[PDB]
């Protein structure tokens, strides 16, 4: 089959120039044609630019004319987009696709779409600068109790920017997960809570932990959670 | 070329059928492709070419039409269904998007599950305190969430988060937060959080008092 | 390299021992063995031959062998005897992945022919060695020290087993040392009927096809067909 | 290089023909008679090969288009399903069968 | 609407005989290699991505090829060469002394 991958999230200041990489494993990197998309936070998609590397002449949107720039490596089999002079609606996640075109001759190309998607990346440019997440263990309770299910999981408070990742038994658990977008306070950070729902005859039995990944700074951080001694 | 799609949000029982429908400015012969996209995840390609269905894609999508119309055809809709359908036009450049319709699962009420849960002493020790009340598998989303500090109604410090709707159930949860000093956390001793929902002939009000287990 | 029962001078493989035969349960065919490490061979005739010359017609002379100066002694080789232990070992291990885990694997010498089917043949230098294996396959196999081959020497040469020509090898002067890898074998199995729990091979040759199959194995010739019609869209203005 | 496309699909192979147009051309007594024949044949071969290309109207080119229209009884395979997952070693082997047909169409639109 | 495209330099290959040449790196020797092409210091070797093939050791048509070429450089070599037709005669011999050895004896003989 046909992967791609990308870089990792991207924290820049306005004014400034991002550079983003994704890499293919699967096809003849040539003879592929390859695009960037991005989408805003609750917005829809644009796509941005694309081009088949042969070819060698990328084709970009008139908005984006003079600031996006497509390049290929064939020897590293990887394609780079740079933006420049970025603004304060640039904050986005931004897509590798990939997708196979024919020729019928004379520079006729015909495509079929976009089969192959990256996992994106988080392009954010603020003022602010990095921190380190604060993780707090939301320890379940009789409170917490209902029909012998008893919910626990994990809070992150004052960390910047997005995104955090939060796996439960390094992903052994799944089932009842339920991870509410992150919030914006009056302070500038963001704050969620990842919880989970298990029967409460395992509090005692099973070791609960939530493992929670901040990349841009950093950090892993591995909290247990278990009841609170009375 | 611009694509318009409709309807812009669209719920249906399991078991029926659903239709989108999205029109061309300008003819691009049968250029279309249906992508699928669920919250929290890249986006998945449908069909290609209008009407060519795509490999490890259920039968239940159907795509079809021509010139500058297209419609995409759901049969038997399931509990992963909902999410947001988007239509692209490749013909040429340069490429665009449609809106995108977020199709809904409608099902049966279902009441929540209240649960609730003061700050821990990790937190209480960087002085800042939040108390989590939290709504589970609940339907419909809509719901009244209000918080009581010793009988008093608190309002300007209490955020809402809501999940989107869950692929197996059809089911949505709701987190209030109440966030405050440590000093305003100390103040106090009983704090409750009221829930008011269709599905509940009375408001469930779950309270603790500090200091307690 | 032309040569018999050994392979010799050839390629390596490059994980294991590898057998390959057209019909392995057909004992009318040959077996080729290739080694994973050549098992080195030194051959030698230790004579002190001079070579004369006769002149049997205008601008026509004969070399003939005049007298050979101090001892006489007799052709040979050598081969090791714990390298040989070792190959064995591993062609009988990769043998008993076609006739069982039980079954007894004992290496006898040949049986019959002529002179270049029987022996070990091959040139050594611009002479004829023909080198007697019986110390090399002899043995049986249940589920410092060195092995001297004698060889003997002949002038008169029928090569490619045809008949109507024969050449004559001039003498070579002097004493005559060569070292050789063996990188391989040919086998043939014997029938045996009448529910026989043992096999014997035993070493064969005289095609000399079979010494240059072992080396164009892994390659095929292919011819380009650049033409192709498909459906497309676009039509001729 | 050459052959590289051989398990490509059939879009990916169509933007390197030149590759394989270049490696046919150019890329005692008793052997010199053998190897001159060699030449001779692969000459012969290019010519025909471009006598059958003028023929059908598409004198020096690499890709050409027809007036014969596709009949679907040669395949019924849609151009998403052909050219996006397909390789041209495939394709051949489906359309032994029509290949006359298809040649004998585009001579006589040709000449009519 | 779909019409027929033609594509000249496809990859695609069938199974053939042919007479392939003999080239060696760059004086009297039996197998006449300086009479060869000389060989490229670095050859290319392409690598066919996601090709399977099928191979028979037992009916290849090089080794018919390399048997027939070496027998006859040999018969080449051996034309300008000296006839030993004067030495079908009658020898007299006897048996070889001074100084063989016990396996070696009656091996040698000297013939006038
Ligand atoms: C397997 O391969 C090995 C390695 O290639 C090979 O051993 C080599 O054998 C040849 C032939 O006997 C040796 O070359 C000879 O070496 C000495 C020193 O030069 C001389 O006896 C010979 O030269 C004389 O004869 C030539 C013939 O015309 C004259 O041109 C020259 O002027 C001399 O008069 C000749 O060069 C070579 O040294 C060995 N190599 C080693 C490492 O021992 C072996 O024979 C091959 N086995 C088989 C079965 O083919
Ligand atoms: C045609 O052959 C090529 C290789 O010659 C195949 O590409 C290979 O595809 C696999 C798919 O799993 C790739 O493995 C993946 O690689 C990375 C790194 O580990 C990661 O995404 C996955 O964990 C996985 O291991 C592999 O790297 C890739 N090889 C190359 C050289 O790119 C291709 O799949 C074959 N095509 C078909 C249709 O079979
Ligand atoms: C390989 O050789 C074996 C014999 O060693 C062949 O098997 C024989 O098949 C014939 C019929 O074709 C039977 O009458 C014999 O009894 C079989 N012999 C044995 C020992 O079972 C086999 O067909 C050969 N394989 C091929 C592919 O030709
Ligand atoms: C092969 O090995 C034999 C035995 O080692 C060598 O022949 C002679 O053997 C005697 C004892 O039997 C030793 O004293 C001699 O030193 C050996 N001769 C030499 C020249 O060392 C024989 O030479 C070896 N042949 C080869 C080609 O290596
Ligand atoms: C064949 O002859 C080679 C030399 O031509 C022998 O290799 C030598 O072995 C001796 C004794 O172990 C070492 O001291 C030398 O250093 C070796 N020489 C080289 C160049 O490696 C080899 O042992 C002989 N093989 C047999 C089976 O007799
Ligand atoms: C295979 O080995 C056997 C057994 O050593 C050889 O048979 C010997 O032949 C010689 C004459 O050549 C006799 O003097 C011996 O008595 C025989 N031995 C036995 C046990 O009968 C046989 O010649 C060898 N075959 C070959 C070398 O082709
Ligand atoms: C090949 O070697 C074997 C083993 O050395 C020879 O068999 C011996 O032959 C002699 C006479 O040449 C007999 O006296 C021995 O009894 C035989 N040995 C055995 C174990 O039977 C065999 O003859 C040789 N082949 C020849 C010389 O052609
Ligand atoms: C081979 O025989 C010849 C004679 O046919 C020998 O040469 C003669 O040897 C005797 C005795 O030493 C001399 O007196 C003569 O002068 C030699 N020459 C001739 C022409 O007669 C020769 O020594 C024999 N060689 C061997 C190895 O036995
Ligand atoms: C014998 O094999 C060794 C090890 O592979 C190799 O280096 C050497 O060149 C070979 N010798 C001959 C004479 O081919
Ligand atoms: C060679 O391998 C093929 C399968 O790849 C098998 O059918 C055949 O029997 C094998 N031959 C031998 C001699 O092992
Ligand atoms: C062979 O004899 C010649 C001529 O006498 C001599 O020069 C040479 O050293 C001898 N070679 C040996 C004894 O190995
Ligand atoms: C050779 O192998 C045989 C069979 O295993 C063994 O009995 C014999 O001792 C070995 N010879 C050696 C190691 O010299
Ligand atoms: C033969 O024995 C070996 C010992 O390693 C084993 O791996 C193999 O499976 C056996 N083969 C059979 C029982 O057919
Ligand atoms: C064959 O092997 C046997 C058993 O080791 C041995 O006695 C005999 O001498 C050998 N024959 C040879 C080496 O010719």
């Amino acid at each position: 089959e046909v992967q791609l991958v990308q870089s990792g999230a991207e924290l820049k200041k306005a004014g400034s120039s991002v550079k983003l990489s994704c890499q293919a494993y699967g096809v003849a990197f040539s003879t592929y044609s390859f695009h960037w998309v991005r989408q805003a936070p609750g917005q829809g998609l644009e796509w941005l630019g694309g081009f088949i590397p042969l070819v060698g002449k990328p084709n970009y949107t008139n908005k984006f004319r003079g600031r996006l720039t497509i390049t290929a490596d064939e020897s590293a089999r990887t394609t780079y987009m740079e933006l420049r002079s970025l603004r304060s609606d640039d904050t986005a996640i931004y897509y590798c696709a990939g997708g196979g075109a024919y020729s019928s001759g004379g520079g006729r190309f015909h495509y079929f779409g976009m089969a192959v998607w990256g996992q994106g990346s988080t392009v954010t440019v603020s003022s602010a600068s990095t921190k380190g997440p604060s993780v707090f263990p939301l320890a379940p309770s009789s409170k917490s109790t209902s029909g012998g299910t008893a919910a626990l999981g994990c809070l992150v408070k004052d960390y910047f920017p997005e995104p955090v990742t939060v796996s439960w038994n390094s992903g052994a658990l799944t089932s009842g997960v339920h991870t509410f977008p992150a919030v914006l306070q009056s302070s500038g950070l963001y704050s969620l809570s990842s919880v989970v729902t298990v029967p409460s005859s395992s509090l005692g039995t099973q070791t609960y932990i939530c493992n929670v990944n901040h990349k841009p700074s950093n950090t892993k951080v591995d909290k247990r959670v278990e009841p609170k001694s009375c | 070329i611009q694509l318009t799609q409709s309807p812009s949000t669209l719920s249906a029982p399991v078991g029926a059928g659903v239709t989108i429908t999205c029109q061309a400015s300008q003819s691009i012969s049968n250029g279309l492709a249906w992508y699928q996209q669920k919250p929290g995840r890249a986006p998945k390609m449908l069909i290609t070419e209008g009407s060519s269905l795509k490999s490890g894609v259920p039968d239940r999508f159907r795509g079809s039409g021509s010139g500058t119309h297209f419609i995409l055809t759901i049969s038997d809709l399931q509990p992963d269904d909902s999410a947001t359908y988007f239509c692209q036009q490749y013909n040429t450049f340069p490429w665009t998007f449609g809106r995108g319709t977020k199709v809904e699962i409608k099902r049966t009420v279902a009441a929540p599950s209240v649960f609730i849960f003061p700050p821990s002493d990790e937190q209480l020790k960087s002085g800042t305190a939040s108390v989590v009340c939290l709504l589970n598998n609940f339907y419909p989303r809509e719901a009244k969430v209000q918080w009581k500090v010793d009988n008093a109604l608190q309002s300007g410090n209490s955020q809402e988060s809501v999940t989107e709707q869950d692929s197996k159930d059809s089911t949505y949860s709701l987190s209030s937060t109440l966030t405050l000093s440590k000093a305003d956390y100390e103040k106090h001793k009983v704090y409750a959080c009221e829930v008011t929902h269709q599905g509940l002939s009375s408001p469930v009000t779950k309270s603790f008092n500090r200091g307690e287990c | 390299v032309v040569s018999t029962q050994l392979l010799l001078n050839g390629s390596l493989a490059e994980e294991e021992v590898m057998i390959r035969s057209e019909n392995i349960t057909n004992n009318a065919k040959n077996i080729l063995v290739q080694f994973n490490t050549p098992v080195q061979i030194n051959c030698t005739r230790p004579n002190n031959n001079t070579r004369k010359s006769i002149r049997i017609g205008p601008g026509q002379a004969f070399y003939a062998t005049g007298d050979i100066i101090g001892d006489i002694r007799q052709a040979h080789c050598n081969v090791s005897k714990a390298t040989w232990n070792e190959t064995l070992g591993k062609v009988v291990k990769q043998l008993r992945k076609h006739f069982g885990n039980n079954t007894i694997i004992r290496f006898a010498n040949s049986s019959g022919g002529d002179l270049e089917v029987t022996t070990h043949s091959f040139n050594c230098g611009g002479e004829f060695f023909y080198c007697n294996t019986s110390g090399l396959f002899n043995s049986t196999w249940i589920s410092n020290d060195s092995i001297t081959l004698p060889c003997r020497i002949k002038q008169i040469i029928n090569m490619w087993q045809r008949i109507g020509q024969a050449m004559y090898a001039p003498p070579i002067q002097g004493v005559i040392r060569c070292v050789s890898n063996i990188t391989g074998l040919i086998l043939t199995r014997d029938g045996g009927s009448t529910n026989s729990t043992t096999e014997t091979f035993r070493p064969g040759g005289g095609d000399m096809r079979d010494n240059w199959r072992s080396e164009l194995y892994k390659y095929k010739v292919v011819k380009i067909e650049p033409l192709g019609v498909a459906p497309t869209r676009c039509k001729r203005r | 290089g050459f052959l590289g496309a051989a398990g490509s699909t059939m879009g990916a192979a169509s933007m390197t023909l030149t590759v394989q147009a270049r490696n046919l051309l150019s890329g005692l007594t008793v052997w010199g008679i053998k190897q001159l024949q060699a030449r001779v044949l692969a000459v012969e071969r290019y010519l025909r090969d471009q006598q059958l290309l003028g023929i059908w109207g598409c004198s020096g080119k690499l890709i050409c288009c027809t007036n014969v229209p596709w009949n679907s009884s040669w395949s019924n395979r849609n151009l998403s399903e052909i050219w996006d997952n397909m390789t041209w070693l495939q394709w051949d082997k489906e359309i032994s069968n029509y290949t006359q047909i298809i040649y004998g169409l585009l001579e006589e639109s040709q000449n009519q | 609407n779909l019409w027929v495209t033609v594509y000249y330099g496809v990859p695609v290959w069938k199974d053939a005989e042919t007479t392939l040449f003999c080239a060696s790196d760059a004086k009297h020797n039996v197998w006449a290699t300086h009479a060869c092409v000389p060989t490229d210091p670095n050859p290319q070797e392409i690598h066919l991505e996601n090709v399977t093939e099928e191979f028979n050791m037992w009916k290849n048509n090089m080794v018919e090829q390399m048997h027939t070429d070496i027998i006859s450089l040999w018969d080449q070599s051996l034309k300008p060469c000296v006839k030993l037709t004067p030495l079908c005669v009658t020898l007299q011999c006897t048996n070889v002394t001074n100084n063989i050895t016990d396996d070696m004896r009656g091996e040698l003989k000297n013939c006038s």
